[PDB]
This record gives C-alpha cells, structure tokens and sequence, in this order.
C-alpha cells in the first residue's frame, strides 16, 4: 500500500541516492506522511526539495 | 497584477513551517507571500531616508535593483548528502559543499579555527526563512487633501521592488541565477544590468549613449512614468555629480521639502 | 416666538437676549420688550403651516439638488449649507 | 398516493413508493440521476406495453411529489429585498471617484421588485448583480471592462479562492436539490472587507441562491413534462393493435392531452381510479 | 514585468525623452534665453506640464 | 475537522466529543463553570506541555462550537418591533396629563429599528424601553425620576414578588445557555392591569431577553481568546525548553497572531492537519 | 402547577395533560366539545363529591391553558388598520353619485382607532365594516338595502361563489380555533374587480379574522367563568354535609369568587398546594 507511495515519493520526486536510505532519516521519515497526502501539485518536483531541505533545517536549529 | 493588492484575503505568509503550496506558488503574481510584522512608521521614514537619500548619494546612481531565482539556487547549492546529512580534511570537505558554494564560503567567510562545513551549514539554517522571487509592486497612491485641491483625480505611481537586494556589482559566481531589474530613476544602472542579460548588452552596444548613468537609459514602458513619479530628473540630475559628502546626502532630504500649502505655511513661519 | 416653545424656560432666556440686538448698518438696536403671546401665536400657526406645506411640495430633485451639487463641486456658500444640513 | 404498477414484483414496488417518500431528502433530486429507479421500472423484465405504461406511472407520481414539495422561495425572496436595500443603504454614503456614473447604478438597484410569479426574477437577479458588483469593484477601484456588449461575470468580491470553493460548492449542492438549503457557509471576516463588499458579498450569495433554486425547478419541469408527453404518445400508439375491450379503454382514457400543471394530476387520478378495469389489457409477469 | 524585462531591451528602437529630461540640461543663464524650446511647459512653479 | 490529544485514553477523548456535540441542549454553557471537564484534561496527571495542548485544543474546540452554533436573533428581533408598535397604539386613546410629553416617547417608540450591527443591537432595545416604562408609569400616575441625566431603572411593573423572583430566574438561566430558551408557563398579563401595561411588561421581557443574550455570547467570546492567548504564551516558553525536530516545529506554529477567531481556526487547521508530525515532541504515559 | 385528580388513574390523568398541551393544535378548541375529555372525570362512577372536584380540576386547567395561549392578533391587527386606512384613499378619488352622503361613511372611516381595551376592538372593526361594504355598494351603484334595524349584513361584494365558499370555510376554521391560523394560498385580488373593491375585500378579509377570534375568545371564557361558579356552587353544598376538618377546609377554599379569571388561577394554585390536608375528605375508588 502506502509503501508504494513513500517509494514513488523519495524517488520519483525527491530523486534522493540510494544511500539515503528511509529509514535512517528520521525528519524525512516523518514529512513523507505528509507529502503522500498532497497527491496533486507532483509536477513540480524542484519545491518538494526545497521543502525537505527547510524541514531539515528545522531540525538542527539550536536557536 | 493588473488589480489592487488592498485585499487583506490575498496576503499571509508562514515561516518555519513546510508549505510546498506557497514554494509551488513562487513565480506567481498573486498572493504575495507579505511576512506578519509591518513596518512601524518610524522606520518606514529611515528606509526611505537611506535607500533614497543615502544610497544614491554615496553611490552616484551606480546602484542597481536584482532579484535571485531562489527555487533553482538554493536547490542547487544545496541539496547534498553533505546537508541533508548532518549531524545534531580541507580538500575532501571542498567536494561535500561543492563547487558552487566553495567559491562563496572559502575565503569570504571562515576562520583558522573553523573548517569549511562548520562556517557553511550556518548558512543552511537560513534556508528556512525563503520568500517568494523577486518582483516588482506598483504603488498608486493619491496625494494628501492638502495637494489633492488641484487635480483631485491625479493618483501617483510607484515601483516599489519587493524582495529584492539593492547591487553594487554583478554577481560573479550566481550570475547564472541573478536577474537584472532597473526600475527606478536610480538603481538603474547600465554597467550592472547589461552585465546579467545579452538583452540589455546588445542594447547598449548598438546604442553606447544610454550607457550613461545621470539620466537613465530608457527603462521598461511598465517602469517608464517620469510624470506620475514622486521623484523626477532633477533628482538624478542632482545626484549624478554630487560629491559624496554628508552635506551633499542632506541636500536631498531638503529637495525633498513638499509643495503642499500647508508645508509652504509651515515652512515659512521657520523663516527657510 | 418659534423657539420659545418646546424649550425650557432658562434656555430662553438666554436666546432672547441675544435675538433682541441688532447691528444694522454698525448701529446696535433693541426690540422693546418682546414678548411671546397670542399675536405672535396666530403667526407661529400660520408659517408652521405654511412651511410645512413647502416640505411637501418640493419634488425629489429639488430637494436632492444640494447632495447633488456638493458632491460635484465646492465653494464657501456650499460649506454652511453643508453645516445646515446636520448629518448628510 | 395510491401508485400502482403492472408487472412489478412487491419487492420492488416497496422500494419504488418508498421513493416518493424519500425524494427531497437525498442528493441528485432527478430520475434520471437515478438509473436504478429506472431498471426496477421493468425493462426487458415486464413487455413493452408493460414498460412504457410503467414509466407513465413513475413520471406522473414523481411530477406530484415535485408539486407537493412546492419549492417556496417567498421566504427567501422577501430577504432579499432587505438585503437589497441594505446594500443601498451603504451605496449612498460610501465615496466614489466619479459618483456620477455609480448613481445610475443606485438607481437600478432601487428598481429591483419581486412579481407574484416565478419566471421573471431569474431575469431581475441578473440586472441587480451585475448593478451591485460594478459598485462593489469600485468601492476597491478594479479594473472595469469599457468594452461595450460585455458584462462583468457574477462573482464573489474579495474572499478567498478557498473560501469562494466552499461556497459556491454549496451553491451547486443547491442546483442539485433547490428544497435543501445549508446557508452555514458563513466565514467571512471582519477585518478583512470593507463596508459595501460586506453586503455585496451577501446579496451575491442570495441571489445565486434564488436563481439557482428557480432553474432547477424549471429544470426538473421541463423535463417531466417533455417525458410525460412522450410516453403517452408511445403508449397510445402501442395499444392500437388490440380490439379487446380493456385494450380500448386506455385509448378513450390517453386522448387527453397532458399539457398543463393541473391535467397530469387530473389524469393520474382518472387512471388511478379506474386501474381495476384496464389492467388486463397490460401484459405482466 | 521583473521575468519579461529582457523583452523590452530585445527591441532596438530607440526611446524618445521626456520633455522635463530635456528640460534640465540647461544652464542657469540659458533657461530663459529663446533658444529653450521647452519655455512654454513651464507655465506654473507648482504643476508640471 | 476531528480534534486530536496526546495523553488522554480514547474513553475521556469520546467524552470530550460529546460534552461538545451537547453543546447548545446542555445547561450551563461555559467551560469554566464545569472544572471537572478541565480536569479531564488530567491535570497534574500528565505533563506540563500535555496539559497545556490538550487545554489549547480545549478551548479551540470549544470556541469554534461556539461559532459553529453561533445563536440567531433574526426572529425575536423582529418580534421585538411588532410586540413594540403595539404600546403606540394602546397609549394613543389613554388620556395623559401632557398628551406632548407622552407623544414623544411614543415617537421614540415607533422610529424603533434595528442597525446591521450587532454592536448598536443591545442600545434600542434599552432606549425604546425607557420610553415605554416611562409611558407606562405616566399611565399610572406613577413618580418619575426628574434629576438631570437620571432615568428610569427597566423594571416590570405591577407584578409580584415572586413572579418577578420567577421571572428573573428565567432571565438568569438565559445568561448561562444562551442558544435555548424555555417560555414561562406563567404570563405575564394580568386582569387587573391595563392592557398597556401588560404590553409594556412583555416588551420589557423580550428587552431584557435580548440583552441578556448579546452580553453574555459577547463575554465568552472575548474570555476565549483570553484564555487562548494566556496558554500560547506559556506552550511557547514550555517548548523553547527542549529543541528537537517536532517542538521546533510546534513553535513555528506558534509564532502567528491569536487575535481574530478566524485566526484561531486558521490556527486549529493548520494545526490538526500537521498533527502527525509532531506528536511525539509531546511526553505521555 | 401539578394538578391533582383524586380517583384518576395515570393512563387518564395523562390523556388529561395531553390534552391540554396540545390544545394550540387540536380543531374545535373547546372543553365541551371533547365530550370524551368530560367523561374521563369519573362521573356516573366516582361518587359525586369527587366527581365535582374532578370536573373542577379540569375546567381551571383549561381555563388556564387559554389565559396562557391568550390569541394575539397584533400582527394582523396593524395589517388591517393599513388597510383601513388605503380604503379612504381609494374612495375618495372614485366618482360617487353622491359626494356628501358618502362623507358620513368616509369620515366614519377615518376616526377608526384601537381603544386602550381590547374588548373594544371588535366593536371598532363592526363600526369599521358598515363604514366600508356600505360604501362598496355604492360604488358599484347597487341598490342597498336601507329597512330600518337590519343595517348591512356583512359581506364580499363581486365574488366567485367558489371563492366565497372556501374564504368562509376558512373563517369558520379560524372560528373554532383561534390560535393556530392558517394563511391561505388564496390571492384575493382580481383583475376583473374594480381597483377600490380588491382593496375593500383584502380590508374586509382582516375585518372578519379580527372580529372572529375576538368573539370566539369572549364566547369561550363567559362561559368557563359560569362552569366554575357552577361547580363551586355544587361542591359547597357536598362540602357542607361533612363536619370533618378538612371538609371544612375545603368550603373555606371555595369561600373566595371566581369571576375575574385571575381569581380563577389563584384559587388554582392554592387548590393545589394544599390539596395534601383535605383529600382524606373525598372517598376513592
């Protein structure tokens, strides 16, 4: 099932290396529930990056 | 766009929070993304003492606005194991921030005492802050009742820059992603804009008299109201030549003294 | 005698004695002791009457020709009658 | 109220008149909408004669269930002219640029008037909006079309494209059923509006809603009817094979022609109240 | 109009100035001498025509 | 749209839900009259934060039932007008001592209307009671207050002790449960009272009902977002405390205005539909 | 507020409440009318002392549920004195064979007003009709009767005899019950009539509604107030027969006079509270 989509999800769009694996990135862990939900507005993939690169930031932010 | 931007509908914004719709949404006119606090008015008078008094006498109309593709920057700078991997040598650490940000970090910021990625990735934690593209606002504003006595209908023209950076000089390593644009009777300078665009360089090549910087090459028809301008030649005229003294950046805060009645009452009781 | 009624009796006072003076031509004059009564009671009937009468005679032009004119043009006559006329 | 059918199993006739009772109630107020009302009215199941007599009933009965279900928009339809009024209230006293121009649209807002009947005010609604949003758009200087023979689209002023979702979702849940009303489409803010859009927005709603109440009636009739009037055709051309007497008796009964509101009620009773006699004309089982 | 600033410069026709661009060129003690052929814009201190 | 929680058992999250689908047909309708709700919310049970979140989502809750019920006053308002032209017409033929003085307050009563706000709602209806008492204690021959910019107290006239004692019970009990209203099996008209007199009683009845509706609705709205603002500022220095991915996610939720009860469902959306990602920032057990 | 039946199982004692609280909608408002509702007292099976007191209990209940719903035809009546009010209006620009014997009529009509007694109200508006279907008359030039004590029958002039039928069935409708009106679909206009006799027949309409439940309202309660005084002065007698304390409890109960429907409540709230002391009085079962 949503397996499926979190694949589709980190490859198709996100195009991340192999070597990230699911698993290990927690931040991207829990940002795919919601970016499986927004399942319009996919063809544009350079802001589903940008996103996970802000979300990422969000999560070493000492301040 | 072609309508008004008065309604407080299209306007909000939301920072520190994931919002694909709005970096999607970048590129479009529209909802302009416009951050919560607004500008106490205080302030609002010290902008428009620098960016119109200051800077176009400190820099002799030598300035000019430019807008950063941020969508295909900030992805591009980033987006490396090397960020998207971090926790909570030189030369191999050159190839984790790569290239094109090598060329900015290495030598313009870091210390003996902190290696390349340890100065860069406090560059990453910005990245959550990102607005909208450049783009250009128009501003029609009605004169005030003192100065609306004679020709009521008159509504005054402006063309604010709204997230933009004002440009010393042509970026070298993000020329690839600037994006020239003269809007104003300063800030609209040939020497900058013509180095980011072949457009605007075939302009001046054929046509080498608008290179000239006092009264500016012909800019955009959208940007081209002298008339319903606040502010027209004499200004540029004036800050063409004049040296870069305090005095000289004064001067305009005094050309800038209003033709109201009642400024010209107010004015006069001081004896000016 | 129009404003004598329906106000109270000090307040009456004060608007009779200035009413009474009168700066024609730069001389001052005064009514010698004016004084509410029937014959000026017959007089308030008759234009309270009259000037009633007019309120309904004037067609919605008419009436409307003042918010018609101050909302296209302004001078210093139209200012007071913009005064007269209370709220809008 | 007293429907009968021919071939049809009781089973299915169970679910048939529980549709009368239930018909307001459920979304997509059509027959056709519904497809399967239209199989359990005995295709290929019941003969010819069987099947177009069967929709005869069905098509009757449902015009009567629309007619009882009078759809009444008075209540609503005096609203608006407070609403209406309302928003003349603000139109005087709010500042144009040139007031001249907006004057005349006052006026012909001052002229709207609701007739007894129904058929006009689809059209008066529409000098109204576009009267009032012409106003409303000036009261934040929109860009106004000067192109003559074009007239500015109906539409919300300043709410949200979100907002303007939910709304007129709800306006289309009203062209699909005008008995149903849910006017809980009310998020509009305080802050963000300005005196006139306040109440233009308001009377916009109003008055979609009205006109889109009166097209679907007008809609579900034009229909009824134009079927009405067909299956009575087919039907008396089928019956006029057969000589038997309970053959003949619905011809002598179908001469009557079914235009009007009140002859489709009239001629539901007349075929209801003799059905012992002619049933055995129709084929069933 | 940011994106499609390019696009005016790709036409090479050159651009007429304004009457008041003209209008400054002048020194001090020619402005009023009759070979200012802007004179008559300048018809009152307040309002630029 | 569904509400979410952190410590509780799905059994006290049910009881929320109901305590709030209950919310216009229960007594009482006031979160702080009911302390045993909020310690449902398990204070000193869980964590401070837990606490803090289940309470905001509390009274988001609740002030959006309050908004979604939100209690219309659209019929009594206008009953309020038609009741208010009857004491015009009872006092015309009564003969008063100063036929003028008595022809104002009738003249007060009758240009009675009521302005789109609801702010200047509450004022005719205190106006156009004062005029009628007034008229009614004329009718009596009754004392009048005559010291400058003193006015009649509103009070029911020629009723008893305890039917007043009971009366006020009912108005008191529309304070605490706006949304619904029992009529009182006693009425108010008498057969010794003049029949102007027992207009002007069921006028002051209605007065009274209206404003005690508008200032308590309007109380508990502004006390909500009191009380939301008091818990925003506290969850932010509660969150600031431990950095990790999901509590600097909740602050940047936090970090938006609180005013405008639109912006506390902006707030609740916008926090529900992000639910999932940071609720393990959250301690529970 | 309880009442208190003696011999009265709780299948009756609710039938006798139910009765009661639903009587706004029941056709034939009347006590008598039910005959069903006078049978559930006991009589011919309880002895008589407590028959009379349950007959007793009923007709002050009743009595009280119609001094409770107490009709109110404030919202028709301001209707029909706009409509009195256009008559004149319209009578005064249509030519008359005879300008100054009309003038009676007309100035008859325009001294019409509502006196500070109700009861007065159904005279003005018979005092109102003879102004106006006299006058109607002779706007159509017909010979009206003019014998002298007989006036002028009241009716519409110019009507279908099919309109006449149901506008009268509907009046007597509202005869019976008062309460519940129901509003026709009827429009009382016609093209075909003159433009003052549409005007005359809408006046006329709100005339017979008025007067109708005025009447009717009066009818019923001249008569309760003489049912209980009947039954007081059969009870008293019973009562006297016994010695018993609490049979004289009860006659010093029934000592106070039930005229003035407001001694009929009192003596129904107290008949209540102490009804525990002197039911050892009547014999059960």
């Amino acid at each position: 099932k949503r397996d499926e989509k979190h694949r589709h999800v980190v490859n198709v769009v996100l195009e991340l290396p192999t070597e990230i694996s699911e698993a290990t990135h927690p931040v991207l862990a829990t940002m795919l529930s919601k970016y499986t939900r927004m399942s319009s507005l996919f063809n544009d993939k350079c802001a589903f990056k940008l996103d996970l690169l802000r979300m990422v930031a969000v999560s070493r932010t000492r301040r | 766009d072609r309508q008004p931007l008065n309604p407080a509908n299209i306007e909000a914004r939301h920072h520190g929070v994931s919002d694909v719709p709005r970096l999607g949404a970048m590129d479009a006119d529209e909802p302009l993304f416009v951050d919560d606090y607004r500008a106490t008015d205080d302030e609002w008078t010290l902008q428009k003492v620098f960016y119109l008094c200051l800077m176009p006498a400190m820099t002799n109309n030598r300035a000019c606005g430019l807008g950063l593709n941020l969508k295909t920057l900030l992805v591009d700078l980033f987006y490396r194991p090397a960020f998207l991997l971090m926790p909570a040598s030189i030369a191999a650490q050159r190839q984790a921030v790569g290239e094109m940000l090598t060329e900015l970090v290495e030598d313009v910021a870091t210390d003996a005492h902190t290696p390349l990625l340890q100065a860069c990735r406090e560059l990453f934690l910005a990245v959550q802050f990102v607005g909208e593209h450049v783009k250009v606002l128009e501003v029609r504003a009605p004169l005030d009742h003192a100065q609306r006595q004679g020709l009521p209908d008159f509504i005054s023209r402006q063309h604010v820059l709204y997230n933009g950076c004002c440009v010393v000089t042509a970026p070298k390593t993000l020329i690839e992603y600037s994006l020239p644009v003269p809007f104003h009777r300063f800030y609209s300078n040939p020497t900058i804009c013509a180095a980011l665009s072949d457009d605007i360089k075939r302009y001046v090549t054929e046509f080498p008299h608008y290179h000239r910087h006092d009264g500016g090459f012909p800019l955009p028809t959208a940007f081209a109201h002298e008339y319903h301008n606040w502010l027209r030649s004499p200004f540029s005229r004036y800050s063409a030549t004049c040296p870069n003294v305090l005095h000289s950046v004064m001067t305009l805060a005094a050309m800038l003294y209003k033709i109201s009645p009642v400024s010209l009452v107010l004015q006069t009781k001081a004896h000016i | 005698g129009l404003f004598s009624l329906d106000r109270s009796y000090e307040e009456v006072k004060a608007a009779v004695q200035q009413l009474q003076t009168i700066t024609f031509r730069d001389a001052t004059f005064t009514i010698p002791d004016p004084v509410i009564d029937q014959h000026l009671l017959i007089d308030m009937k008759t234009a309270c009457l009259s000037m009633s009468m007019v309120a309904n005679l004037a067609s919605e032009l008419t009436m409307t020709y003042v918010r018609k004119l101050a909302l296209e043009d302004s001078s210093m006559l139209l200012v007071k009658c913009q005064e007269l006329l209370m709220r809008l | 109220m007293s429907l009968q059918f021919i071939g049809l199993q009781r089973r299915d006739v169970v679910a048939l008149v529980n549709f009368l009772r239930h018909l307001t109630q459920k979304p997509d107020v059509d027959l056709e909408a519904h497809p399967k009302i239209l199989k359990k009215c005995g295709e290929k199941r019941l003969h010819r004669r069987t099947v177009l007599f069967n929709e005869l009933m069905l098509w009757l009965g449902y015009y009567r269930e629309l007619r009882f279900h009078n759809p009444d928009l008075s209540s609503v339809l005096e609203e608006f002219e407070v609403r209406c009024v309302a928003v003349a209230r603000r139109g005087y006293t709010y500042p144009f640029g040139d007031r001249g121009k907006a004057r005349d649209h006052l006026a012909v807002l001052d002229r709207t008037e609701f007739d007894t009947d129904v058929r006009h005010d689809a059209e008066i609604v529409e000098r109204a909006l576009v009267s009032a949003v012409i106003l409303a758009k000036m009261s934040v200087r929109e860009t106004l079309v000067t192109a003559i023979g074009q007239t500015e689209p109906i539409a919300f002023v300043h709410l949200k494209d979100t907002e303007v979702q939910r709304i007129e979702e709800n306006l289309e849940g009203v062209r699909r059923n005008m008995f149903c009303v849910k006017p809980l489409d009310l998020n509009l803010d305080r802050h963000a509006n300005t005196a006139l859009v306040n109440a233009v927005n308001k009377l916009v709603y109003t008055g979609r809603l009205i006109m889109n109440v009166r097209r679907s009636w007008e809609e579900l009739e034009r229909k009824c009817l134009a079927r009405i009037q067909e299956r009575c055709k087919l039907l008396v051309k089928e019956l006029r094979m057969c000589l038997s007497f309970d053959s003949n008796y619905c011809r002598n009964i179908l001469k009557h022609a079914v235009e009007n509101g009140d002859s489709a009620d009239t001629l539901l009773e007349l075929l209801i109240e003799d059905f012992d006699i002619y049933v055995d004309s129709f084929p069933q089982s | 109009a940011a994106r499609r600033i390019p696009h005016f410069y790709r036409v090479r026709r050159e651009v007429p100035r304004t009457v008041n661009e003209m209008k400054q060129d002048f020194v001090v003690t020619d402005f009023y001498k009759v070979g200012n052929i802007t004179l008559y814009t300048e018809l009152h201190p307040f309002f630029d025509f």
